[PDB]
RNA sequence: UCUCUCUUUGCCGGCUUAGAUCAA
RNA sequence: GAUCUUCGGAUCACUUUGGUCAAAUUGAAACGAUACAGAGAAGAUUAGCAUGGCCCCUGCACAAGGAUGACACUGCGACAUUGAGAGAAAAC
């Protein structure tokens, strides 16, 4: 009898006793482009009251929470849930087509049947965290020195390199590496060129972190690639 | 002309469908000659 | 003032409906990409435009992103003063992204959009 | 749980948009009697020429 | 009738317009030729 | 909302006794008054 | 850029006579050249939606799927075919 | 609810250490107005005891 | 204003005086009906 | 049983005072 | 705090916060101008009324207007093939 929004107790509040209005008609649906009842109430004394967003059609159809749209099942964001699990199908992004949609799924799924079982979607969890578990474990001689020695001259089968004492993996990575080694300034790196520049305070950090050499590194687009493919042949 | 009440301005807009009630209701209370002002009971939006 | 004047940490994850700036969050991500992004997908990168005064571009955005945030991936085109540095939580992606409009690096920094690439795509999924 | 009341004054809230009717439910059988034979000769005799 | 029409749109869709002295021959004109559609389709057997 | 969709005759009015109701209807004998109207028409 | 162009085209020229069934079937055909499935199928049952008792349709519409190997698709399209027009001979003759 | 509510501020800020009676009411109130300052006395309007 | 028609200027004697001069296309979209003609009216009454 | 050609081959915008007038 | 009451106490009152959303570049619309063509019915000038809908605008309007408001108004294969001949091929 237009009885209750479905909301989730942690934005219900730690209170099991909360009171709530409704304003009928009191807004668009947010993804159903339809006419909807609001709901407020407040989660705990000193803050903002919170409010229903969606109706009564979605977050069902979506088995989500109409304030904070976490998955009553896991409890992360519903766009991740549907973009890494990818449980079943989800609507387009257009206008009309996603009204059209919202409006027909949620009519064919009022006929009866559920579109959302949480066996299967602890089963894709359990396979997700598995194929995520099995991530986690003359040719060349002609373009090697064809630039090389230009750009040294410019600004400065097996090929082994040499260690001078002149004075996937993201760049937070490299700056809780080299904190010890002195204070940083920036980490200026990219994926493609593979390579990782730092800068200290003072060159005696520097020198003092590069003397521990005996996967490390001492010292256009495709232009700056050219020793990178060193890698394939280091 | 002002942000400040910038939700009001719907039902600001509004109730121009109940203007000309308020027309009436003032037109038929104005001062006769022999009364230098009159006090009258008036009913108010909160918005103004 | 009744808001927090310090910024966000590793743990500091808000609700998918507020913008963790405070803000709210719609669903159409609009056509300009201008103040705040859409909750039906969550994009780490920001585009980042403006001056393109030497090669040492990459590294001044570095030196003027780090204070911001926690960075992930900084790519700088070469040619023209485009950037798409990609952070690690929406917090200090957003108030970076906030934080640095119209300042000296006006910076026209917007929303990224889908990143045409089938292997950029492949690693994000 | 309480009705929250609305302002006298307030327009309508929102704009109404058309949305093409949707799909109908799927047709019946037909049930027709078995079609009878008509031959070329009364198919001629139905041509219309034109105007 | 305004502040509605203001606030929420034409709503042409799904009105009637009456026949007004200027659309009778072009509403007569369709009723017949509805007619005659009718009529073709039924006396005309099966399959022809 | 519109001028011609105001209210207006808002009360339904229903047969009254001498105004031939169903209950007279199925009392009178139609068919011998029809016989007899018939005759009396002929007879002019 | 080219198959949004061609079928804003074709939706608007199918949208201004929808009973005009050549248009569905010209739709399906070209939408078939590249994208064999899926949409294929639901621009023809908005078609069977228009008008079911076409029968050219649903012949194009057997013949279109048999040409890219669904067979288990289209056995489920004869039964509904048959199941709504029982007295047609053509659809039984090609089931059969 | 009254009774929940002043429960869970208590468990929040750990400052459970208050009774219940009829006179104890007056009592703790006592103190809550003795940290109050004076209300002025009206017809003194500018300052220096201003109601 | 939540038409667009800023080139109009209503005056505090309320009398609709376009503050420039006006295309066809403004002119058209700058014409409105019997109601709000007649409230204007009233109002400038009032206003006397 | 192929290839080409010919032939056979049933066949798949409306209304009104014609809307109204008309010399280099 | 007022009232009684007998210095035990009793009365009297009892949980706010209308939120197109935090001090206006980057989440209330819709465009100016310049540059191109640039005014329905088979010659030419031209009355109009209609049909269709994810096209609207003015209007209080189920009047009427916006160029007859604008756009649109076509076209194909549930064709069965045999009727025959010729060189080849495999076949009367
Ligand atoms: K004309
Ligand atoms: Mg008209
Ligand atoms: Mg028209
Ligand atoms: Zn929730
Ligand atoms: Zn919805
Ligand atoms: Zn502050």
């Amino acid at each position: 009898d237009v009885e209750f929004p479905s909301i989730c107790e942690r934005c219900l509040g730690d209170n099991s006793y909360v009171r709530m209005t409704k304003e009928p008609l009191g807004q668009e649906c947010k993804i159903c482009s339809k006419p909807c009842t609001i709901f407020r109430w407040i989660k705990e004394r000193g803050q903002k009251p919170g409010k229903t967003q969606i109706c009564v059609g979605c977050a069902r159809y979506k088995n989500c929470c109409q304030s904070c749209m976490l998955d009553l099942q896991f409890g992360l964001p519903i766009a991740l849930r549907d973009a890494a699990l990818k449980l079943v199908e989800s609507g387009p992004t257009n206008d009309i087509n996603r009204e059209f949609f919202a409006q027909n799924q949620q009519r064919l799924l009022s006929n009866g049947e559920t579109a959302y079982d949480s066996q299967e979607a602890s089963a894709a969890a359990r396979n997700l965290v598995k194929k995520v578990e099995k991530r986690e474990l003359v040719e060349s001689k002609q373009i090697l020195k064809e630039a090389r020695a230009s750009d040294a001259s410019l600004n400065a089968g097996n090929v082994s390199l040499s260690i001078n004492m002149e004075p996937e993996l993201a760049d937070y990575k490299i700056r809780k590496h080299f904190e010890q080694y002195g204070p940083l300034k920036s980490v200026v790196c990219s994926h493609r060129a593979k390579c990782a520049f730092v800068n200290f305070k003072t060159r005696s950090s520097a020198e003092i972190a590069a003397a521990a050499s005996p996967l490390k590194v001492q010292w256009g687009p495709e232009g700056e690639v050219r020793n990178a493919k060193l890698a394939d042949l280091v | 002309s002002s942000r400040k009440f910038r939700a009001d301005k719907r039902s600001y807009l509004g109730a121009l469908k109940y203007l000309p009630h308020a027309v009436l209701k003032l037109l038929e209370n104005m001062p006769m000659p022999w009364e230098e002002y009159r006090e009258v009971k008036v009913l108010y939006h909160v918005t103004g | 003032c009744e808001y927090l004047h310090r910024l966000p940490k590793d743990t500091d994850f808000f609700n998918a409906n507020v913008d963790c700036f405070g803000r709210e969050k719609h669903a159409d991500y609009r056509d300009d990409m201008g103040g705040v992004g859409s909750f039906l997908r969550q994009n780490y990168t920001l585009y980042v435009g403006g001056i393109t005064p030497t090669d040492d571009i990459e590294e001044i955005v570095s030196r003027h992103f780090a204070e911001w945030g926690d960075i992930e991936r900084i790519r700088v085109l070469n040619s023209r003063g485009i950037a798409f540095i990609t952070y690690l939580n929406e917090a200090n992606a957003q108030f970076a992204k906030e934080a640095m409009a119209h300042q000296s690096l006006c910076l026209n920094v917007r929303w990224a959009t889908t990143d045409p690439n089938p292997a950029s795509q492949a690693r994000n999924q | 749980m309480v009705t929250a009341e609305q302002d006298p004054m307030e327009p309508p809230k929102f704009r109404h948009k058309k949305v093409p009717r949707g799909p109908p439910s799927p047709p019946p059988p037909v049930l027709h009697s078995p079609p009878r034979k008509v031959s070329a000769q009364e198919q001629q005799d139905w041509q219309i020429p034109p105007s | 009738n305004l502040l509605a029409r203001q606030f929420e749109g034409r709503h042409s869709t799904g009105v009637a317009k009456q026949i007004t002295k200027q659309r009778v021959d072009s509403h007569q004109d369709l009723e017949l030729r509805a007619a005659v559609m009718n009529d073709i389709l039924d006396m005309i057997p099966e399959g022809i | 909302t519109s001028s011609r969709a105001l209210p207006a005759h808002l009360k339904l009015k229903y047969r009254q006794e001498s105004q031939g109701t169903e209950e007279e209807v199925r009392k009178q004998d139609l068919r011998e008054a029809l016989l007899r109207a018939e005759a009396a028409h002929f007879a002019t | 850029e080219f198959q949004g162009r061609k079928r804003k085209e074709f939706e608007d020229a199918i949208r201004r006579n929808r009973l005009a069934m050549g248009h569905w079937m010209r739709y399906g055909q070209w939408e078939l050249d590249q994208k064999e499935f899926a949409r294929a199928r639901s621009v023809f049952e908005r078609a069977l939606d228009v008008d079911s008792t076409y029968i050219p349709l649903w012949l194009k519409y057997i013949e279109c799927e048999m040409k890219n190997r669904n067979i288990n698709h289209a056995r489920n399209l004869f039964d509904r075919a048959v199941t709504q027009l029982p007295r047609v001979d053509k659809l039984w003759y090609k089931y059969v | 609810y009254y009774a929940n509510t002043h429960a869970i501020y208590g468990k929040r800020n750990f400052d459970d250490n208050e009774a219940t009676t009829s006179t104890d009411l007056k009592r703790k109130s006592q103190k809550i107005k003795e940290r109050r300052e004076d209300p002025g006395d009206p017809s003194i309007l500018e300052g220096d005891g201003a109601y | 204003h939540r038409k667009g028609l800023t080139y109009l200027h209503l005056d505090y004697n309320c009398n609709l005086k376009p503050t420039k001069t006006l295309t066809t296309k403004e002119r058209k979209k700058s014409r409105f009906g019997n109601a709000f003609h007649l409230m204007r009216e009233i109002l400038r009454l009032t206003k006397l």
